[PDB]
RNA sequence: GUAAAAAUGUUCAAAA
RNA sequence: CGCGGGGUGGAGCAGCCUGGUAGCUCGUCGGGCUCAUAACCCGAAGGUCGUCGGUUCAAAUCCGGCCCCCGCAACCA
RNA sequence: GUGGGAGAGGGUGGUGGAAUUCCCGGAGUAGCGGUGAAAUGCGCAGAUACCGGGAGGAACGCCGAUGGCGAAGGCAGCCACCUGGUCCACCCGUGACGCUGAGGCGCGAAAGCGUGGGGAGCAAACCGGAUUAGAUACCCGGGUAGUCCACGCCCUAAACGAUGCGCGCUAGGUCUCUGGGUCUCCUGGGGGCCGAAGCUAACGCGUUAAGCGCGCCGCCUGGGGAGUACGGCCGCAAGGC
């Protein structure tokens, strides 16, 4: 805002995992004020996770959040005439936040039925490099790049 | 920084001809230095001027090259 | 038809009673002012009277407006009760009533 | 169709575009680029990230006829002229030199008007 | 020394 | 009527110059997104290549019957 | 009168390099150009970029400036010739010969006009492209008079310091150009800022006055109509008084 940075709001580490990264993803998940739901599917999820996957349902989580993080993205700029959006780096915070969002999007984009095992496959393929939120950020990226010759408009 | 008139002793400011005596007052390009850098005064500066063109046209002084490194 | 002046160049209000147009005709005050009129012109909410009727002096015709929102709704002969125009998208006289 | 070690590069950045090109001991083109050549078109050529890429396939086809030393001229004032210099000495060329020859009128003939606003 | 691009409509008094 | 140059995404339409490559703008669809609009930006449906046939692991390419539109010397009792 | 000073003062002739365009030659290839973004435009019949050679015209970068000169308009590369005004020093000459100035005469930016010449760049008009509701404009691509020279007209202007010229008197401080000299400063001419007293409607002016006085010319007397109409004069005309 006008006046300061805001406030980076804190998170209340997982209770089943403990940690402030897994906790947010339990955010998206969750629709009106949920948090009950929300984390349930979260771990209902992990369920299946282990059923054909014998990895562990905890960096089969925090890797696929890492292969869907824009490195830099397309940030539109009036200029002295018509709108140019720009290609600039991604806060390393924002890079978590969207990397969250897009998966739990792409996660209810699925076919599938048991929101649990949605937000489940999701994670697999995202953590494999290759699923839906994957290919937006995949895509995010590509935005970058191709209006690289604008990058002379960094703010 | 250093002034061109310190540099130099008793010399004839309207010779067309010393080479050096007036070639130290072309910048680094060709161009007639101001006073301020050169340090004559009103009835030299001019003076000066007059004699260093007469010496350009002469293939003595330059007329411009633009300086090395950029 | 058309306008009928001698040495005048405006039209003066007719008032009433001549004026057949619209039912129930009903006087009213002089509110909104001239188009550098001199002053404000002769209304006449009237038939409903739920609808106000000022006057076009130069023009010789009345004007009308709603009740309510106060939008122009026509211009209509005095003589006769037939409308002369469209409505004018462009002005309102609720401001001054 | 020769393959000469040292040559020449010339640089041109109006604010529109910026163009490179390379030649030889004398000034006899070997190979050039620009904007448009690499890929860009209309005012995404005057831009800076184009200069590069261009002075990059500039140089980048000189290799071909085997380029090594070359000195560099300068002529323009290019929203992207230092991109071009950069590219180049970043390459598998080495900038012998580096001159700025940007022609300038000694007070001669009538400019435009988008120009001649200067008065 | 350089913001592309955007027209136009309304009409009075209160103080001593 | 005779030589002899090509058909391709709906359309514009490159390879055949020495045989595995399904090229791109515009246009169609969503988006990015702007003041509207527009260049632009990314994904994308959009070409048994007319086809009976020879050639090959693979054929639009080496090439035969002419099927058709353009070019078409000239001729025309 | 004498001896020296500075200056883009004016006229004639001559001369230099930078750069633009066009031509010629070489090298080389898929775009260049341009804008807010584009398009028209130019380019495989080889353009843009680079190198070399040639023609031609116009203007004079850095010096250069709150700078200088001139009555104003106005004046700028360099060189020579012809020529104007002006400042200081010397107190040598003449001895009021001075100030102003209706009318008259000369000069007078740019544009414009005539005859002839010249024509690179720029550019009214004009043609295209975009923008827009339109765009007879702004922006872009083209482009002719004209700009340039000689001779002759034209005679206007925010021709502005919006301040007529001349002489005397009324604190200085500061910086700048140019002189003379018993060179931390004195002294004369000129260009700026801040400012005594004072004037002023205020804004501001102030030894360069809009201060304080005298001499002479010019002009004003409510806004619009109107710098129009008529008459007169001048002009090739446009027009001017
Ligand atoms: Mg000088
Ligand atoms: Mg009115
Ligand atoms: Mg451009
Ligand atoms: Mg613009
Ligand atoms: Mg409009
Ligand atoms: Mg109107
Ligand atoms: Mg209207
Ligand atoms: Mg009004
Ligand atoms: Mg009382
Ligand atoms: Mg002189
Ligand atoms: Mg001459
Ligand atoms: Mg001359
Ligand atoms: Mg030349
Ligand atoms: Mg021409
Ligand atoms: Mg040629
Ligand atoms: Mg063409
Ligand atoms: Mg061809
Ligand atoms: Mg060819
Ligand atoms: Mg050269
Ligand atoms: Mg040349
Ligand atoms: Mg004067
Ligand atoms: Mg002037
Ligand atoms: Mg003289
Ligand atoms: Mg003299
Ligand atoms: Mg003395
Ligand atoms: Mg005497
Ligand atoms: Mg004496
Ligand atoms: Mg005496
Ligand atoms: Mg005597
Ligand atoms: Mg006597
Ligand atoms: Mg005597
Ligand atoms: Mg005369
Ligand atoms: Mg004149
Ligand atoms: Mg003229
Ligand atoms: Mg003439
Ligand atoms: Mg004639
Ligand atoms: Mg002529
Ligand atoms: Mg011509
Ligand atoms: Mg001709
Ligand atoms: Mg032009
Ligand atoms: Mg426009
Ligand atoms: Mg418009
Ligand atoms: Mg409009
Ligand atoms: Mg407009
Ligand atoms: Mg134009
Ligand atoms: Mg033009
Ligand atoms: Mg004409
Ligand atoms: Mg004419
Ligand atoms: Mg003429
Ligand atoms: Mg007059
Ligand atoms: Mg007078
Ligand atoms: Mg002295
Ligand atoms: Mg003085
Ligand atoms: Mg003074
Ligand atoms: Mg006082
Ligand atoms: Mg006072
Ligand atoms: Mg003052
Ligand atoms: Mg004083
Ligand atoms: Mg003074
Ligand atoms: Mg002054
Ligand atoms: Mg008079
Ligand atoms: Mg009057
Ligand atoms: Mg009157
Ligand atoms: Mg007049
Ligand atoms: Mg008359
Ligand atoms: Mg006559
Ligand atoms: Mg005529
Ligand atoms: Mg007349």
């Amino acid at each position: 805002a006008r006046r300061r940075r805001a406030e980076v709001r804190q998170l209340q580490p997982d209770l089943v995992y403990g940690d402030v990264l897994v906790t947010a993803f339990i955010n998206k998940i969750m629709r009106d004020g949920k948090k009950n739901l929300a984390a349930r599917i979260f771990y209902d999820a992990c369920k299946i996770i282990q059923e054909k996957t014998g990895q562990e349902p905890l960096k089969v989580f925090k890797q696929a959040v890492e292969n869907v993080k824009p490195r830099m993205e397309v940030r539109s700029r009036r200029v002295g005439g018509a709108n140019y959006q720009v290609p600039m780096e991604v806060s390393p915070r924002r890079q978590q936040s969207l990397a969250l969002r897009w998966l739990v999007q792409a996660a209810n984009q699925r076919p599938e039925r048991r929101a649990a095992v949605r937000i489940a496959h999701e994670l697999m393929d995202a953590a494999e490099g290759k699923g839906g939120a994957v290919k937006k950020k995949e895509d995010v990226e590509r935005m970058a790049e191709a209006n690289r010759a604008y990058a002379h408009y960094r703010w | 920084k250093a002034k061109v008139k310190a540099t130099l002793g008793e010399f004839d400011l309207r010779d067309y001809r010393n080479v050096e005596v007036l070639k130290r007052f072309l910048s680094e390009t060709g161009k007639i230095l101001p006073r301020r850098r050169t340090g004559l005064s009103a009835k030299e500066q001019r003076i000066l001027a007059k004699t260093i063109k007469r010496a350009r046209i002469l293939g003595l002084l330059p007329f411009t090259e633009k300086l090395v490194r950029k | 038809k058309g306008f009928k002046d001698y040495g005048h160049d405006y039209h003066p209000a007719p008032k009433t009673e001549n004026i057949k147009g619209l039912g129930d005709l009903k006087p009213g005050i002089p509110k909104t002012p001239k188009q550098n009129g001199g002053g404000k012109r002769k209304r006449w909410t009237g038939d409903k009277g739920r609808k106000i009727y000022e006057w076009d002096s130069q023009a010789g015709e009345l004007e009308g407006y709603r009740a309510s929102d106060g939008q122009h709704l026509g211009s209509f002969d005095p003589k006769t009760g037939n409308q002369l125009k469209g409505p004018d998208p462009k002005r309102n006289i609720k401001k001054y009533l | 169709k020769r393959q000469v070690a040292s040559g020449r590069a010339y640089i041109h950045a109006s604010y529109n575009n910026t163009i490179v090109t390379i030649t030889d001991p004398d000034g006899n083109p070997i190979t050039w680029s620009s904007g448009g050549v690499i890929g860009y078109k209309g005012s995404r050529k005057g831009t800076p990230y184009a200069a590069q890429l261009a002075a990059l396939d500039a140089a980048k086809k000189a290799m071909a006829y085997g380029m090594q030393s070359v000195d560099v001229i300068v002529r323009g004032t290019g929203a992207g002229r230092e991109q071009a210099i950069r590219a180049l000495q970043a390459s598998g060329l080495q900038v012998k030199s580096i001159v700025d020859d940007t022609p300038v009128p000694h007070n001669g003939c009538r400019p435009k008007k988008k120009f001649r606003k200067a008065s």
